[PDB]
């Protein structure tokens, strides 16, 4: 399973 | 054995084409199980290996639910990037992220991974300590001051030594047959003459799992391996692989030349000769 | 802004039999950026219905992608992949050998 997106760049 | 399971994400800006496009592709060894692209007609996540496909839609919900985040989380990434490097807006730029777990034979983790590229270039990577960044360039260590601050690589960690290594053993076992088992290949040898006096014998490996292989042609036991044209690795299009390996004889010394062909899916190596 | 150029095989995902119902495999690797044109050629014309893979990439971060398409190999038809990316001169065309 993906795992959750967090911060961008 | 050693297992990996791997998530490659790529994020294109298309300026005056449309919005940037995310397409992701979950990968178990050599086998692609899931995919989502965000320009297939209200994308979902998609099973790509018949073993994947019993699980319940809370996990087709919640997985479609991450790629939308994350795809969104991507754009912003991206009109980032741009602002740390001055690029044009109408410029096309990518990202590519990767990321996932190695675990022995026990079940337990070797190792994690979670890097990015931008526009083919490495820009940030996790550590093996699974702790730390090393940044590529002075924008990537804006990333990294952020991502520091947000403690990133606890949210990073956490996922590599929890659901990573639980899915991939959850998954092992759902697709054992294909996953623990290897596929030997389909051999042949063909001849094919080029001149007055010689042939290309050419050995054949087709549909074979996993990728790894060795194809060797020796001349009376005599390894040819400076003298043979091996082709890339390449996909049947099935999940299996194909591969072959030519060289160039005299005409009638063809039964001189045997192929030898090691593969997990082979119990001992074969040896072929042009028949 | 890296770019890398597009390596190209065109094969049968079976061994090619005269009348017998196959696949027709363009495989392209080792590219960069993503953005590319791919269409299998039958004597040099664009075949409309054709598969691609999902974008992956290998480890020094280049993209590969499948296009395919159901066919019946012929003595006299000529099979095809067409190309075009950033880092080509022109399109590429690499003809199908059923031998390779």
């Amino acid at each position: 399973e993906p795992r959750s997106p967090s911060h961008s760049m | 054995g050693s297992h990996s399971m791997r998530y490659f994400y790529t994020s294109v800006s298309r300026p005056g084409r449309g919005e940037p496009r995310f397409i992701s592709v979950g990968y178990v060894d050599d086998t692609q199980f899931v995919r989502f692209d965000s320009d297939a007609a209200s994308p979902r996540e998609e099973p790509r290996a018949p073993w994947i496909e019993q699980e319940g839609p809370e996990y087709w919900d919640r997985n479609t639910q991450i790629y939308k985040a994350q795809a969104q989380t991507d754009r912003e990434s991206l009109r980032n990037l741009r602002g740390y490097y001055n690029q044009s807006e109408a410029g096309s730029h990518t990202l590519q992220s990767m990321y996932g777990c190695d675990v022995g034979p026990d079940g337990r983790l070797l190792r994690g991974h979670d890097q990015y590229a931008y526009d083919g270039k490495d820009y940030i990577a996790l550590n093996e300590d699974l702790r730390s960044w090393t940044a590529a360039d002075t924008a990537a260590q804006i990333t990294q001051r952020k991502w520091e601050a947000a403690r990133e690589a606890e949210q990073r960690r956490a996922y590599l030594e929890g659901e990573c290594v639980e899915w991939l053993r959850r998954y092992l076992e759902n697709g054992k047959d294909k996953l623990e088992r290897a596929d030997p290949p389909k051999t042949h040898v063909t001849h094919h003459p080029i001149s007055d006096h010689e042939a290309t014998l050419r050995c054949w490996a087709l549909g074979f799992y996993p990728a790894e292989i060795t194809l060797t042609w020796q001349r009376d036991g005599e390894d040819q391996t400076q003298d043979t044209e091996l082709v890339e690795t390449r996909p049947a299009g099935d999940r299996t692989f194909q591969k072959w390996a030519a060289v160039v004889v005299p005409s009638g010394e063809e039964q001189r030349y045997t192929c030898h062909v090691q593969h997990e899916g082979l119990p001992k190596p074969l040896t072929l000769r042009w028949e | 802004m890296i770019q890398r150029t597009p390596k190209i095989q065109v094969y049968s995902r079976h061994p090619a039999e005269n009348g017998k119902s196959n696949f027709l495999n363009c495989y392209v690797s080792g590219f960069h950026p993503s953005d590319i044109e791919v269409d299998l050629l039958k004597n040099g014309e664009r075949i409309e219905k054709v598969e691609h893979s999902d974008l992956s990439f290998s480890k020094d971060w280049s993209f590969y992608l499948l296009y395919y398409t159901e066919f019946t190999p012929t003595e006299k038809d000529e099979y095809a992949c067409r190309v075009n990316h950033v880092t080509l001169s022109q399109p590429k065309i690499v003809k199908w050998d059923r031998d390779m």
